[PDB]
């Protein structure tokens, strides 16, 4: 059947805590960058496994959700999986009404949406991951963050995951304006250095970028010459 | 969809939530009701009378038809969703018989609402009680009372609301025969009733009243200014 | 916290035996059948002055040859007297008879039990109807009085008294009331044992008695006819 | 270690954030008290699970750990014997459904993704709980050669070179770890009944274990006989 | 099943309704909202918690909401909740003007929302909205106007108003200082940003929205940051 | 202390409170006998009375002409069981033009109250039922209960103090078979007279019986038409 | 609190609600199912509660198909309507695929309808365990079974309720494989006869019903006659 | 054939309707009204189909009088006109179309008289002037020749009578009386029926 | 035809970096006319317009569920509409009714915002969406149409020479058809300016 109750409710104090232990679930898993730089945008994430038994080829932190949008998450890794198909149907469907890439901004509108129904519906708990979406359209880059909540803001560079305050502050004094997207990853790799423990290799970290040719998600290799 | 009981019995058999949802209408602004000759009143008091604040889009008192208005108690919007539904009901009738409603057939309707609401799943009892007043196609006045559970009686005078007791005592010993006389002397009556239950009557009380053949008449704080001052 | 569906370990509903403990604190209306006619009179217990009394319906018609007197929550019983309006109006559409006595209690009495939260539709009940029924009427077998509670038993009786004063006004008939007793005689005895049981003097305006006689309909005896009996 | 409300009841998130009803499920993953060892080759996979048989009045043959989802695809599941039937009745329906659908065999790694999505909705709706079992399925890509992959109750899953499951996972992928930092048809198979007979310090018989297999020559999943599973028995 | 059920929709012994009181305080921790009623507009000046060095402007506003071409609204507390509020309420203005061939009139979209409000707080057994709005608008009814709602569903016309952080604090400021019925677009911007200051400022910690009527045409606009800054000088000057 | 509110709540014992709790309501009706021969079966169901001006409730009730019914507990129950029970004999001469067996009647009421005791937010039907009927096997005497299940026996009783009763046909059983209606309905109401207090006695007001057989359709006798019955008892 | 519900899985791993439900099948009469060289015999110990009942009466063995048996073990009620499921399963089988429907299959269809009530909190697992038996040509002879969890699995001899530790010792003398149909049913009555309390226990039942070459794969219950005589060797 | 007409003045609308209501070959009323009522300053003139007219103009009624209740003010002749053709047009292909061809007239204080003509494909459009059935044929080119835009009332009603003469001894029906409405700034007046 | 009922005509033309956009006012019954300035064009944006032709019912319904849909799009995503995605919207809305259709044949014209280059396109019933690089016609006398604008049009005309051009086109099209004519309205869309005049047709 499934209960028709809503599982978030306000407190005395009037705030929604299973929003608030979602965040707290967000601020475990692995650190994530977003660095939006004059030609593009950089989505760069801590894929680590670990063991040497996993295969690192085989799973994916950075994905495309259309040709010019691309996501990262920060929290759980199978609530982004489902996240990350409601947004792939959520590009489609606004193309197959518009004929025209979905924008970046409407994108992170509608799946924001989906989040933010995940807090108030009944027998259901709030996604236990925080997103960050990045995309090109009309000659412009974006880079959005959807937290758990279903609230969303635009930044310019920002972290989520563990140390996310620690790499704000690097983030704050690093980062300008006036910066290319090639110079704008070497920045992103080396906020990601700063709460990485071991070794950083070229499989210990995935790497998306964004520009005016569409999103890419980088190869083993460019990875491996840029650090 | 929700399918819980809200409303049940207890040990005692009582029916907590009914008694939850009058406990808020016992926490709203009182309203009165005196029912006269040729002229229905109705007199509610203003609690929150902000000086900021537009009182045309904070009214108690409404218009179901052109011959039946009502005055509540208790959770403002709660009243909203009852005053248009009973709205409704008027307009239907309108379609199904040539006549206008009568004051029962409208207050039996928001009473028998109200009741299915206190037994019904997934649901909770409307926390506000109602003084439908109006004039049926004979020119009797008519002045009924409904409640959170859904019973309804006819009345003659009524309160409801905050110090609703203390005004009905009131009304007991000063409603005679006498007293709804002249049009002026029943609407004079309502306005001796707000001023025990209020502070510094005179501005801070909203009354309408509903003569025979006639829409509803919301008198201004200028003609609420005169009656107070022959109250003196 | 229980469901409404709970059984409790003597093997009753808690909804149902609560349900009933609320037809304690209701009016009183006593019942007496007799041969040619049966007669209802309810406690009318108006609260104040300025309460009109003539707004108070304990004592409804649910065809001309059926009454019914209620107690408990009213409010409740407005869904179950409509429910044996159409019933009998309905028998009356597909067989062109009237419905008899027992037949319209029973159409009744199967929604008493109809409630439940889980399984349920929009328009279902969420409790019991906290009222009970005492249902008077005149068919082929004549004048017969039925009487029904929150559980959903319906039981014939000759005499029958419920509301907060029951125990009191039940034993009062157990010694007054005969097999051979007129309905004139019916209607006096019943005032008695209501002025008895009542807290306010009984006058006219306070009670509201029904008669239904083999030969006339369903009749609610005015002021005058109420005061005529009175002295 | 904190909890409020009813965090351990049902899947909500803790003070921590974390989802204590799954976490109590990777428990139920070892009540069996069985272990699975799964091998990838250079053009093989191998699949190795313990055949228990506590009665000798159980038709042995029906107690078995591994399955055919499709033609080239098989699997083991471990936990919860009924949970693990029931995900596999789901992988074969999924299967069927994707051939029928785009008129190709399914991936491997698709219908462990897939698999995995349905494991993840137990985790958010507070009506059920997830299912306390393991699956790990191998079988040949077209493309990237031989496949062996793992979803957990968790709703998570990968992709491997070697995995482990059940009561001893830690010690199986311990072993299994040092083995891989230094592999043929035979030599993918020894691999793996080694990690499973040195963790489990038992030295298996021919009928003690069940092997499933899919090479790249003959990329159909096999269940290794009495007689087949005792040649590699006897080359150790 | 039943025991994990909250009970939202249920009154208490006082016949309150903590869910909907509990969403009420939610609001009074958030970003401070006031709308202020001239004679040619209707003004919102809101105040912008979402400040960082590293936050992008992107949008044209963050808090003010356009409804439709006469009307606009400023929330305050649950963000994703006016996400959901806000899409409702350009739906009904839609709805309207399809069916009528005519703009919505102020009161009646805001009643429109007040009743889905309520709805949630009397069946459906769900968590209400956590939002508080303020609407300005204009109509040929009743012109300019200022309508505030709350979580229970709740509304009420005003002349100035507050929601938010500091309501109790700022609603006594402009108690005091609203010259009701000789108040012009001009004079009500110095109160806002009298009142705003009094309550919490930067041209980038604050964002106003005026809405004017220009050749039988609603105009509304987000004032410039060079257009607030001026303003907040010019109040200093007088401090 | 929290096993017995659900029926869907498995106790620790292997229990289900909640069953047991509707079984009670079976205990506190009055009691009813039902035994059979060779070629009837009888119902001997004992009346109950609040008031004395009030009526004896009905305890025998019509399903069929080849099938009666005996009820024991809740009231409402009873009557939505019979209404089940009553439309599932119709249906069976609508279809197949012949009386449904009486045992057949008795699996579809053991279905539809098996379902209520594995759901969530459902009860068990608190009322027991005493089934006599005739068909092509001969007459038969079944007994339901609250938790869904049902005995073929050849006599039975239950309700308040039917262990007084159930001991007195445990005695008398053996001499059921080759025993006409006349004794047959007589060895019941003394069974069903055992049950009650020392002082009260059977009377023609207090007391119903239903008889069915090869050669009689199911009749209820309940207060001039018992007499006959009646009279021979010490 | 970690047993309230089937939805919930306790600290150490256990879904409490579904070992309650274990509990009411080893309160249960004893059942047991041998299978041999040629058929299945089912003997389940029918225990009477009532001289008042008809010798026959709550049978604890169905037919579900015209080619397999159940045997049921705990609650009665509920093993009804899991009989009466299974043979809508072997129903709509014939139906569909036009011929008798596989013991394993059966097996398996009907077990995963008993593991579905063991997931939600809206419904309660079944508190019975069963055996399944049949014969068939081109299979041969099986026997499977299927407790609360929905767990199902082949056998040679099983047995299910109070007395099945002590009965499964009985069954493991016997050379199932070698031996016949009607030579089992003594042994079967046998085993019956020697776990049954006599002290704890009052009357019971003797129920013994066999599928076969002998039956031609009809499942049937076992002939009065040879019931009688097996019935005089056990004692 | 049923016959409507309606003519837009300055400051005033004049309409005008047939009040014979009949059934195959007979007339079974002469004295039937075909106008309702909307609001205080609006007016539905409605034929067509048998049971369809008075269904679909009661429930336009109801909606109109629920707009005023609600929400205090009456709702506007061209809004009205905007939500009958909008009902109209959405029973068009649903399973129980309406076949009524009608005209709303009615007058806005903002906006001085208007008169909207709509045929049973829900069509709305605002005309100085517009008639509706067999008689419309025979009406309508009196109107174009005869009408001006600052025509005054006076004249509206001799023009009226101009067209419904054209009918008597043009058409082949039977229309002896028409109803005659008026619509101001002071609400609708009922004119003196026509009769010949 | 269901089309033919209530007559009308359409046409979009483009020029330089102008466009422009004419229609027939009459709205008849039939053969008679009822009143002669019916509005066949309206206003999508700015420098975005849309003719409509067909059943005069379908053509208000459609232009204002469209207008319901514009202007929750532009609420939306904040910014003005571009010509190609209100073609892909109009064609989405006409394709929902595939099997009950509206009886209208849609002619959008405008300048892509920021831009400001012309477009013009026509859809079928269905919603088939059809951009080309001269004119477009939908009406009850396309094949007059078609013959005027095809020996007429010129490749790169400006605003004064685009509008005698498709008002010559207008007025001789409609002028051979019956059902179509009783004026003609016509919208020049410049890159700052929107003229809009009502040539002397002949009231036929």
């Amino acid at each position: 059947r499934g209960y028709s109750f809503s599982l978030t409710t306000f407190s005395p104090s009037g705030k929604l805590v299973q929003i608030e232990y979602a965040l707290a679930a967000v601020a475990g898993g692995a650190p994530s960058v977003g660095i939006k730089a004059a030609n593009g945008v950089v989505l760069a994430t801590e894929k680590k496994q670990k063991s040497i038994l996993y295969d690192e080829r085989s799973v994916h932190k950075v994905e495309p959700i259309t040709k010019h949008i691309g996501l990262v998450y920060s929290g759980m890794g199978p609530d982004y999986r489902v996240l990350v198909h409601r947004a792939r149907k959520l590009a489609q469907q606004y193309y197959l009404v518009y004929q025209e890439p979905i924008p970046t901004a409407q994108l992170v509108q509608r799946v924001a949406s989906v989040m933010q129904e995940y807090t108030q519906s009944g027998g259901v708990r709030p996604f236990g991951v925080s997103l960050l979406i990045c995309g090109w359209n009309e000659g412009r880059p974006y880079l959005f963050q959807s937290d758990p909540s279903g609230a969303y803001f635009a930044w310019k560079a920002t972290a989520m995951g563990k140390n996310y305050v620690n790499g704000k502050t690097f983030l704050e004094k690093r980062y300008n304006e006036d910066l290319e997207l090639e110079d704008a990853i070497h920045t992103a790799i080396l906020t990601l250095k700063e709460s990485f423990e071991g070794q950083m290799t070229e499989d210990n970290i995935e790497v998306g970028i964004c520009n005016e040719a569409g999103f890419r998600r980088l190869t083993p290799t460019e990875v491996r010459d840029y650090l | 969809s929700y399918d819980r009981a809200i409303t049940v019995f207890s040990p005692d058999g009582h029916l907590f939530q009914v008694e939850y949802a009058q406990e808020a209408v016992k926490k709203g602004s009182t309203a009165v009701g005196v029912r006269g000759k040729d002229i229905v009143v109705l007199g509610v008091e203003k609690k929150s009378v902000a000086k900021l604040q537009d009182e045309r889009t904070v009214r108690k008192i409404c218009a179901l038809d052109d011959n039946v208005c009502m005055a509540f108690a208790g959770l403002t919007a709660d009243a909203r969703i009852v005053i248009n539904r009973a709205r409704v009901e008027c307009q239907s009738h309108r379609l199904t018989v040539e006549d206008p409603v009568t004051v029962e057939y409208i207050t039996r309707y928001i009473a028998s609402l109200k009741q299915r609401y206190t037994q019904s799943n997934g649901r909770r009892p409307f926390g506000i009680s109602a003084l439908i007043v109006g004039f049926d196609f004979d020119g009797t006045p008519r002045l009924y009372q409904t409640d959170p559970s859904g019973t309804y009686h006819a009345w003659k005078a009524n309160a409801i609301g905050r110090g609703a007791k203390s005004v009905r005592e009131f009304l007991e010993k000063n409603y005679t025969d006498d007293a709804i006389e002249t049009d002026d002397l029943t609407i004079k009556l309502v306005i001796k009733a707000l001023l025990e239950v209020v502070q510094s009557g005179g501005k801070n009380i909203e009354l309408a009243v509903m003569r025979r053949d006639q829409p509803l008449k919301i008198l201004n704080p200028e003609e609420i200014e005169k009656y107070v001052a022959e109250i003196e | 916290d229980r469901g409404v569906n709970t059984f409790s370990p003597e093997g009753r509903l808690f909804q149902v035996e609560y349900a009933i403990e609320a037809i304690k604190l209701g009016s009183t209306a006593i019942g007496i059948q007799t041969s040619e006619g049966v007669c209802l009179a309810v406690e009318k217990r108006i609260t104040s002055p300025l309460m009109e009394p003539s707004s108070i319906e304990k004592i409804v018609e649910i065809d001309a040859h059926i009454g019914c007197a209620m107690s408990g929550l009213i409010a409740d019983a407005k869904t179950l007297i409509d429910k044996a309006r159409v019933e009998t109006q309905n028998h009356w559409f597909t067989y062109n008879e009237t419905m008899t006595v027992e037949s319209v209690t029973q159409a009744v009495s199967n929604l008493a039990l109809q409630f439940g939260e889980e399984d349920a539709d929009p328009g279902a009940m969420s409790r019991p109807f906290g009222v009970a029924l005492l249902f008077g009427g005149v068919d082929e077998k004549g004048p017969q009085l039925f009487h029904m509670d929150p559980s959903g038993t319906f039981v014939q009786c000759d005499a029958r008294a419920i509301g907060s004063a029951s125990e009191g006004a039940q034993s009062s008939l157990q010694e007054v009331y005969h097999k051979s007793m007129t309905l004139k005689e019916a209607i006096k005895s019943s005032l008695i044992i209501l002025k008895q049981v009542m807290e306010e003097k009984l006058n006219a305006t306070n009670i509201e008695l029904a008669t239904v006689q083999p030969g006339q309909n369903f009749h609610m005896f005015t002021k005058e006819e109420l005061e005529e009996v009175i002295k | 270690g904190s909890s409020a409300g009813f965090d351990r009841h049902i899947t909500i998130f803790s003070p921590e954030g974390r989802l204590y009803q799954v976490e109590y499920a990777f428990k139920a993953i070892n009540q069996g008290g069985l272990t699975s060892v799964a091998v990838r080759g250079k053009d093989c996979a191998v699949i190795v699970t313990q055949k228990k048989v506590p009665d000798k009045l159980l038709d042995s043959s029906t107690v078995t750990h591994l399955f055919k989802i499709t033609e080239s695809i098989g699997c083991v599941m471990t936990g919860m014997t009924a949970d693990s039937r029931s995900q596999v009745q789901r992988a074969r329906y999924e299967a069927a459904n994707w051939k029928y659908k785009y008129g190709y065999e399914i991936p491997v790694d698709m219908l462990c993704k897939r698999i995995a999505d349905i494991s993840q909705v137990y985790t958010q709706n507070a009506e059920m709980r997830p299912l306390g079992c393991c699956m790990i399925l191998i079988g040949i890509d077209e493309e990237q050669g031989p496949q062996v992959y793992k979803c957990d109750p968790a709703g998570y899953y990968c992709g491997f070179k070697a995995t482990a499951a059940g009561v001893k996972q830690t010690e199986s992928t311990s072993f299994l770890e040092k083995k891989v930092k230094k592999w043929t048809f035979e030599q993918t198979v020894e691999t793996a009944i080694t990690c499973l007979s040195t963790v489990l310090s038992i030295d298996f018989k021919p009928s003690e274990i069940e092997v499933g297999v899919v090479t790249v020559e003959n990329p159909k999943f096999r269940i290794l006989t009495e007689a087949e599973i005792d040649a590699h028995l006897v080359a150790l | 099943s039943r025991r994990y059920d909250s009970r939202t929709t249920i009154f208490s012994p006082e016949g309150r309704l903590y869910q909907v009181e509990y969403a009420m305080e939610a609001i009074g921790h958030a970003g401070t909202c006031l709308g202020i009623l001239a004679n040619d507009g209707v003004l919102l000046a809101a105040e912008r918690r979402n400040i960082h060095k590293l936050l992008d402007e992107v949008f044209f506003s963050e808090k003010i909401y356009k409804l439709n071409e006469d009307m606009a609204c400023s929330v305050a507390g649950i963000t994703s909740d006016a996400n959901v509020l806000t899409n409702e309420l350009r739906l009904i203005a839609q709805r309207y003007l399809l069916q009528y061939q005519e703009p919505i009139p102020c009161e009646q979209l805001v009643t429109a929302l007040c009743d889905i409000k309520q709805a949630y707080t009397q069946f459906g057994g769900k968590r209400p909205f956590g939002v508080s709005l303020l609407y300005i608008g204009w109509d040929k009814h009743y012109g300019f106007q200022l309508y505030q709602s709350d979580p229970s569903g709740n509304y009420g016309g005003w002349k100035a108003t507050c929601i938010g952080n500091n309501s109790a604090a700022a609603v006594s400021m402009l108690k005091q200082d609203y010259k009701e019925g000789e108040m012009t677009l001009k004079s009500a911007l110095a109160l806002a940003v009298k009142v705003l200051n009094k309550t919490m400022l930067s041209a980038e910690k604050v964002e106003i929205a005026t809405l004017t009527r220009e050749s039988g045409k609603t105009v509304i606009r987000v004032l410039k940051q060079k257009e607030v800054e001026q303003l907040i000088k010019k109040h200093e000057e007088e401090e | 202390n929290q096993y017995d509110n659900d029926v869907t709540v498995w106790s620790p014992q292997g229990r289900i409170h909640q069953i047991e709790y509707a079984m009670e309501a079976v205990k506190q009706g009055s009691a009813t006998v039902g035994l059979k021969s060779k070629t009837h079966a009888v119902l001997v169901a004992l009346k109950r009375a609040q008031s004395e001006l009030a009526a004896h409730q009905k305890k025998i009730l019509h399903v069929d002409n080849h099938i009666g019914i005996s009820i024991a507990g809740l009231t409402a129950d009873a009557r939505l069981l019979c209404n089940f029970m009553r439309q599932e004999c119709l249906d069976s001469r609508f279809v197949f033009d012949r009386p449904l067996p009486v045992s057949r009647l008795v699996s579809l009421i053991g279905s539809k109250t098996q379902i209520p005791t594995q759901r969530y937010g459902r009860r068990p039907y608190g009322v027991g039922l005493l089934i006599a009927g005739y068909d092509d096997m001969g007459p038969h005497i079944f007994q339901t209960c609250p938790s869904a299940n049902y005995f073929d026996c050849r006599a039975m009783s239950i309700g308040a103090r039917s262990q007084s009763a159930r001991t007195y046909l445990e005695r008398h059983m053996s001499e059921f078979m080759e025993c006409n209606l006349d004794e047959l309905v007589k060895h019941g109401l003394r069974a069903l007279r055992e049950t009650l207090p020392a002082e009260q006695d059977l009377t023609t007001k207090n007391v119903s019986i239903g008889i069915v057989g090869k050669d009689l359709e199911f009749t209820i006798y309940d207060d001039d038409d018992v007499s006959p019955f009646l009279d021979g008892l010490e | 609190g970690y047993d309230l519900s089937a939805s919930t899985f306790s600290p150490d791993g256990r879904v409490f609600q579904v070992e309650y439900a274990m509990k009411a099948v080893e309160n249960s009469s004893t059942a047991i199912g041998i299978r041999c060289k040629d058929g299945v015999v089912f003997g389940v110990e029918k225990l009477v509660l009532s001289k008042l009942y008809e010798e026959g009466s709550n049978k604890r063995l169905f037919n579900v198909d015209r080619h397999v048996g159940m045997a049921v073990a705990g609650l009665l009620a509920d093993a009804r309507s899991l009989a009466d499921i299974a043979r809508e399963e072997a129903s709509n089988f014939r139906s569909n695929f036009g011929y008798n429907i596989p013991l394993k299959h059966l097996a398996d269809r009907v077990a995963m309808y008993v593991h579905a009530y063991t997931l939600y909190s809206a419904v309660r697992p079944f508190g019975c365990s069963f055996m399944l038996g049949s014969y068939s040509a081109n299979d041969g002879a099986q026997l499977y079974m299927i407790d609360p969890s929905g767990v199902s699995y082949g056998y040679w001899g099983c047995a299910i309720g109070k007395a099945r530790q002590a009965a499964k010792t009985e069954i493991e003398k016997l050379q199932m494989k070698e031996m016949t149909c009607r030579d089992v049913v003594k042994e079967v009555a046998k085993i019956i006869y020697i776990v049954h309390d006599e002290v704890k226990d009052k009357a019971f039942e003797l129920e013994l019903s066999w599928v076969g070459e002998l039956t031609k794969g009809r499942h049937e219950i076992v002939p009065k006659d040879i019931r009688e005589e097996a019935e005089k060797y056990a004692k | 054939m049923e016959y409507l007409i309606g003519i837009q003045g300055p400051d005033y609308v004049l309409v005008a309707s047939d009040r014979v209501a009949a059934s195959n070959i007979v007339q079974m009323k002469d004295d039937h009204d075909k106008m309702f009522k909307m609001s205080e300053k609006i007016l539905l003139l409605c034929v067509g189909e048998a049971g369809d007219t008075v269904q679909f103009a009661e429930y336009i009624q109801k909606n109109v009088q629920l707009y005023k209740m609600r929400n205090g003010y009456e709702l506007s002749p061209t809004a009205a006109a905007n939500f009958t053709r909008r009902n109209l047009a959405d029973c068009l292909r649903s399973r129980t179309p309406y076949h009524v061809n009608l005209l709303l007239a009615g007058y806005d204080e903002h906006e001085g008289p208007a008169l909207y003509y709509m045929d049973y494909l829900a069509a709305l459009a605002k005309a100085p002037f517009a008639a509706h059935g067999y008689g419309a044929f025979l009406t309508l080119s009196i109107l174009d020749r005869y009408y001006t835009p600052t025509i005054s009332r006076e004249r509206a009603v001799e023009l009226l009578r101009k067209c419904l003469e054209e009918l008597q001894k043009r058409f082949i029906l039977n229309l002896p009386t028409f109803s005659v409405r008026v619509i101001d700034k002071d609400g609708i007046h009922n004119l003196e029926n026509i009769a010949f | 035809s269901i089309m033919s009922y209530n007559g009308g005509a359409v046409m979009a033309m483009k020029g330089k970096n102008c466009v422009a956009i004419a229609a027939d006012r009459r709205f008849g019954i039939q053969a008679q006319m009822v009143t002669t300035d019916f509005q066949k064009i309206f206003p999508m944006g700015d420098r975005l317009y849309i003719g409509l032709a067909g059943l005069a019912t379908d053509v208000q319904t459609v232009a204002q569920r469209l207008k319901f849909r514009l202007n929750l799009y532009e609420l939306k995503e904040g910014r003005q509409i571009k010509p190609y995605t209100l073609m892909s919207m109009v064609a989405n809305l006409l394709y929902e009714k595939r099997f009950g259709p509206y009886y209208t044949e849609p002619v959008i014209a405008g300048l892509d915002p920021k831009t400001f280059k012309p477009f013009i396109c026509s859809l079928d019933l269905i919603g088939c969406p059809m951009v080309t690089d001269d004119f477009v016609v939908s009406g009850t006398c396309s094949e007059q149409m078609y013959g005027m604008c095809e020996s007429l049009w010129e490749p790169n005309m400006d605003p004064e020479h685009l509008f005698e051009t498709i008002s010559q086109a207008m007025l001789n099209a409609v002028d051979r058809d019956a059902v179509s004519g009783m004026g003609v309205i016509v919208h020049v869309i410049e890159k700052d300016k929107i003229t809009t005049r009502t040539l002397k047709a002949r009231m036929d």
